[PDB]
């Protein structure tokens, strides 16, 4: 996360750390949507361009974490995976369209103060709330700056990083990039004349863009960190997988089999 | 049916359960249309 700040403990109890077994590596964020189901970006697991193909047992999921690096002994839970389901029409070749994957944990987690599921939005809540200018929140352990090029500062946070940013309108999203935008994507971030800054970055993919409903006051996951072009650049916007447009597929794999 | 345990979703133990606000939380609320 660029231009964000340190998270309070327990403020994103849905945040999940996708963690590679060997070599031990942070790869992405994810979110707890249920005691057995974790949601993430499909490109975190499968992206053939960069020779990328993780299978169910190359990965750990660490839930309840705050620190990027220390084992938090009676707080975090390390879980193993049963199944990975990537959207069958995820488009890895062109624009990362339908950047979504589900992970079925091998046994269920119990909720604690630190571990608690986020809601997925319904028709009325996605409509109500996802309007340009409305603010959401992105959390992750990802890059603090652009590290592929020489830069000043730490690249890597020690604690989960929080940023709150606005949805931008499609006209503007579509002319900040020459990558083909889709109905399954939204962009968010500050305009250059808005004074404020901040963005996701590499390492942040899979983390939730969440929003607090003023009605019931439950946090809902509205997007997944997907793609971007640099991090915090002027006139550029972060792009997010649109969770409500893909809820049919989520529902259909989650409910497929009984418990 | 559900694959789940969740259904108290989106309410966060150290904060809504405890009737507490996080430190930058009123901001997102303030954007939803404006305030008041
Ligand atoms: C996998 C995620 O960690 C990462 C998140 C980047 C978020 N950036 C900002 N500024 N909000 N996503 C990626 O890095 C994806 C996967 C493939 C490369 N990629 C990109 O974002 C490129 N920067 C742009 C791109 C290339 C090809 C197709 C779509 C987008």
């Amino acid at each position: 996360i660029v231009e964000g700040s340190d998270a309070e403990i327990g403020m994103s109890p849905w945040q999940v750390m996708l963690f590679r077994k060997s070599p031990q590596e942070l790869l992405c964020g994810a979110s707890l949507i249920s005691d057995r189901w974790v949601l993430t970006a499909a490109h975190c697991l499968l992206y053939p361009p960069w020779d990328k193909n993780f299978t169910e047992n190359d990965l750990l999921v660490r839930i309840g974490k705050h620190s990027r690096t220390r084992y938090e002994r009676n707080i975090e839970k390390i879980s193993m995976l049963e199944k990975i389901y990537i959207h069958p029409r995820y488009n890895w070749r062109e624009n990362l369209d339908r950047d979504i994957a589900l992970m079925k944990l091998k046994k269920p987690v119990a909720f604690s103060d630190y571990i608690h599921p986020v809601c997925l939005p319904d028709r009325e809540t996605a409509a109500s709330l996802l309007q340009a200018g409305y603010k959401g929140r992105v959390t992750g352990w990802g890059n603090l700056k652009e590290t592929w090029t020489a830069n000043v500062g730490k690249g890597q946070p020690s604690v989960l990083q929080v940023v709150n940013l606005p949805i931008v309108e499609r006209p503007v999203c579509k002319d900040s990039t020459r990558i083909r935008i889709t109905d399954n994507m939204f962009c968010a971030g500050y305009k250059p004349d808005e004074g404020k800054r901040g963005d996701a970055c590499e390492g942040d993919s899979g983390g939730p863009f969440v929003m607090k409903s003023p009605f019931n006051n439950r946090w809902y996951q509205m997007g997944i960190v997907s793609w971007g072009e640099g991090c915090d650049r002027d006139g550029k916007y972060g792009f997010y997988t649109h969770v409500f447009r893909l809820k049919k597929w989520i529902q259909k794999v989650i409910d497929q089999f009984g418990e | 049916t559900f694959g789940s345990g969740e259904a108290d979703c989106g309410l966060r133990p150290l904060f809504e359960k405890k009737s507490l606000e996080d430190k930058t939380e009123r901001e997102l609320l303030e954007s939803y249309i404006d305030g008041r």
